[PDB]
């Protein structure tokens, strides 16, 4: 390395490095023929008088970060060839006009971030070669106009984070060679209607973060005006004939802004813009005319009220690439045929109800194109036929009944929910390409699974080729259609055919029974239904699900299996009255009241079941057409509700069986008949509980978060404890009452003496 | 992690001083932010209310340039006119060499 001064170094080619040294002087022993000086990031407070006279040839002065508070006005003399100074992160509080007053080379000055509030009015005389300058992060409050009006050679001048809140008239006035102004995070909310008058040579303007409430008329005097941004302020209106005095645009921001309305031939004959967004105009209900606006990429209006789109749009605009249109009241769809630049279309939440074929005739680069959220429920079969490259669509929240399939072999993305009248399946031999999936049917998705996400998953509480699945756990089901059903009937005629004074204890052993046959008869139908769709549940699985039938089918499942609970308890005060009255009376008059009380069941099973018509989709939460899976609180919270008072019902048709034996004496069962009785209804309840528990404790399992429950043993357990209360029931009866014996033998001879 | 007022070793400096620019660092596929004092070639500031980061001079052909736009001086053989690189002055200016510009 080249020698150099202790303790900093020295690049050479009169280049020297001494910044980052912790100085607080000035380094000497360095050539006079040095012509750049970086001695940044020291501790050099204040600069004392003629700090720099050995040294005639430097065009480099950095003094960043230093915490200089007072510097010499003769300081600096003798520098005559100086051209950029860099003085931020300092406190001067004000600019050094008179230090610089014989800085006549100088070109660019750095006074950013030094907690400045106020300049002298005689500022900056003299500066004839000045062409930038950083008076960012400062403390002032008004534009120091007098000392910019020195600066005719002036080019590019930032303002940024200040406390300037108004601009005068002519505050510029001077700034021929200006090229560039920012004044973006100032608190600026006024300006007046000649501000910028005589900025000629302007390009680039920056207003952000600012208090704008209303549009400024200022800005038509700058003919070289490209890019303007005032993005992120209080704006409201734009005004017919704002951009009128500058037509060579090309780059706009002003999002982020409360603006309501939109002047109708604003953005008219700016032939250079390239982008265009406007979000929140809810005033705005009419199309913007766009005459002598042919440049335009990316088009995008969003919370308007225009209802209609000119036919023009794809006849004029060329290179148009993305457009978007939703949060509109779009109802009609002109001709797209043209814009072949084009890429992306979104009309989303739109009030558009049809398709026709020539809607797309013209799109060639189309990728991407949503009609989420509309009221579309009809669409040509040959809509997307002259179409490309097409990779992503979303038609979801729509009233299709069908869905066209050529032309989209290329598909990627595709969304159908919400379209609960759209009923048929997809052919996956035309979406080959298709990976992503979500149709408003489960079932539909059978289809596609690859054995890709599809949504809604197909559980197994949703299968696709068998309906019950498991070989062993179809025989069961078939099984117990067949032993509930044979028994059940069988037991009702030995009841009623008998021309006798039924008592209250035989009569409810009838109902149960009678009631009991309902779930043999439902069970027929999950058999039945299972055996059609041998293989091949999918197919029918949306029609049944959505179908008439499972509600008759879940209306009949509900209501005898709530009938049954809601009847055998009547048992059980039946039979601790007629205890009771053994030692009381000796007699029964209740069984009038019991067979009062006997219909009353029917009458609240039957509420039961009518209830889910009241809430749609209660039971159409499984095919299995059960309220049980995890549902939504009108079928969730149901579901919870039927299984609480059963749950209930358990504790009391226990306490006074209890209660009765307690009360009973051992002996007193030895040789009575009503033993036989007791003895039989006290294995009813105890089955109809103890599985009971394992319906309803899985029910539960979703409030449980801590416990995962694998959804086929979910399903599996239902299809197999659930009805099978049915068939047990009446095997007690007909196995093991001694009563029912006699009964046989009276109906034997009555058949043969018939 | 110098003049940082949260430093790491993996992701280095996360924020630099309030008034002080903060730059990503990146170093083939190590990438760090740290602190400097100003942004370096090929780079211009962007004062925030927030923090300071440096930002690329998109300004194609340029060493380093004042804004989103404007250079400062483009590279040897690309004249500069009103911040702007070309090489050769266009019709009304003179070329100039010993300073490298553009003029009358």
């Amino acid at each position: 390395p080249p020698l150099c001064a202790a303790p900093c170094s020295c690049d050479g080619d009169r280049r020297v490095d001494c910044s980052g040294k912790g100085l607080t002087a000035v380094p000497e022993g360095l050539s006079a023929f040095t012509q750049a000086l970086d001695i940044s990031m020291n501790n050099i407070t204040q600069l004392p008088e003629d700090a720099f006279k050995n040294f005639p040839f430097l065009e480099e002065l950095q003094l960043a970060g230093n915490d200089l508070s007072f510097i010499h006005p003769k300081a600096l003399s003798g520098l005559k060839e100086l051209k950029v100074l860099t003085l931020q992160n300092n406190q001067l509080k004000t600019v050094p006009s008179e230090a610089i007053r014989g800085l006549s080379a100088l070109q660019s000055l750095r006074l950013d971030a030094n907690h400045i509030t106020s300049v002298p009015e005689d500022s900056f005389e003299g500066l004839v070669q000045l062409r930038h300058l950083w008076l960012d992060d400062n403390s002032l409050t008004e534009v120091p106009v007098h000392p910019l009006s020195n600066l005719p050679t002036l080019q590019a001048l930032t303002l940024a984070l200040n406390k300037i809140s108004s601009i005068p008239d002519f505050a510029f006035t001077n700034l021929s060679s200006l090229v560039v102004l920012h004044l973006h995070n100032n608190k600026i909310r006024s300006l007046s209607q000649h501000c910028f008058d005589g900025l000629d040579n302007l390009e680039t303007l920056d207003l952000n973060y600012n208090n704008l409430g209303e549009f400024p008329q200022a800005i038509k005097a700058l003919p070289s005006l490209k890019e303007l941004g005032f993005h992120s302020n209080s704006i409201s209106v734009i005004p017919d004939g704002a951009f009128d005095g500058n037509p060579l645009l090309r780059t706009i921001h002003l999002y982020d802004n409360p603006l309501s309305f939109v002047g109708n031939s604003a953005f008219h004959n700016l032939s250079d813009l390239h982008s265009l967004v406007i979000r929140g105009a809810s005033m705005v209900q009419q199309f913007p005319n766009l005459t002598g606006t042919v440049h335009l990429e990316s088009l995008t209006l969003t919370g308007t009220k225009i209802s209609s789109i000119p036919n023009n749009l794809c006849q004029e605009q060329k290179m148009l690439r993305t457009l978007d249109l939703s949060y509109n009241n779009i109802r009609d769809l002109p001709s797209f045929n043209g814009c072949h630049a084009l890429e992306e279309i979104s009309l989303q939440r739109n009030q558009i109800y049809q398709i026709k074929e020539g809607t797309f005739q013209g799109l060639i680069s189309l990728r991407i194109l949503d009609l989420s959220r509309n009221l579309i429920h009809e669409i040509h079969s040959r809509a997307f036929a002259t179409l490309g490259p097409i990779t992503n669509l979303d038609v979801s929240f729509n009233e299709l009944t069908s869905f066209p399939t050529e032309g989209l072999n290329g598909l990627n993305q595709l969304k159908l929910v919400g379209n609960f009248k759209l009923k048929e399946a997809l052919a996956a031999k035309d979406f080959v390409n298709l990976r992503s999936l979500s149709v408003p049917y489960a079932y539909q998705c059978c289809a596609f699974w690859g054995c890709i996400h599809c949504t809604p998953s197909t559980g197994a509480f949703k299968p696709c080729e068998y309906l019950l699945g498991s070989w062993m756990i179809r025989l069961t089901v078939w099984f117990i259609f067949l032993v509930a059903l044979f028994f059940n009937l069988l037991v009702i005629l030995t009841t009623f055919a008998s021309c006798t004074s039924l008592p209250s204890s035989k009569l409810f052993i009838g109902l149960i029974s009678v009631s009991n046959l309902f779930m043999g008869i439902y069970t027929g139908i999950l058999t039945f239904l299972d055996a059609v769709s041998w293989g091949r549940f999918a197919e029918f699985g949306i029609w049944w699900e959505t179908g008439s039938g499972c509600k008759v089918a879940g209306f009949l499942a509900v209501f005898s299996s709530e009938s049954a609970i809601f009847l055998l308890m009547l048992a059980t005060v039946e039979r601790s009255l007629s205890a009771k009255d053994i030692m009381k009376n000796g007699k029964s008059n209740h069984l009038k009241q019991f067979r009062v009380a006997a219909l009353l069941a029917f009458l609240g099973a039957t509420v039961a079941g009518c209830f889910p018509l009241f809430h749609r989709g209660e039971y159409s939460a499984s095919p299995l057409c059960l309220p049980f899976p995890t549902g939504e609180t009108p079928s969730l919270g149901f579901t919870v509700t039927l299984v609480l008072l059963n749950s209930l019902a358990f504790l009391l048709m226990a306490v006074i069986y209890t209660k009765l034996y307690c009360n009973l004496e051992k002996e007193d069962l030895s040789e009575n008949s009503q033993s036989s009785m007791i003895k039989h209804v006290a294995w009813l309840i105890f089955t109809n509980c103890i599985f009971f528990c394992p319906v309803a404790f899985f029910s539960f399992a979703p409030l449980i978060t801590a416990i995962s429950i694998s959804p086929e043993i979910m399903k599996s357990v239902t299809l197999i404890f659930f009805p099978l209360p049915a068939c047990l029931n009446p095997v007690l009866y007909v196995f093991f009452n001694p009563k029912f014996k006699e009964d046989w033998k009276l109906l034997k001879r009555r058949v043969t003496k018939k | 992690c110098k003049g940082c007022l949260s430093c790491s070793k993996d992701n280095g400096c996360s924020r630099c001083q309030q008034k002080l620019f903060f730059f990503l660092r990146r170093e083939g596929m190590r990438q760090y932010g740290e602190c400097l004092h100003s942004c370096p070639s090929g780079y211009y500031g962007h004062r925030a209310p927030d923090m300071n980061r440096c930002a690329r001079c998109r300004i194609e052909n340029c060493d380093s340039c004042f804004s989103k736009d404007f250079c400062t001086k483009c590279k040897v053989g690309f004249y500069l006119h009103r911040g702007r690189c070309f090489d050769e002055c266009p019709d009304g200016f003179a070329p100039l060499e010993e300073t490298m510009e553009c003029v009358e």
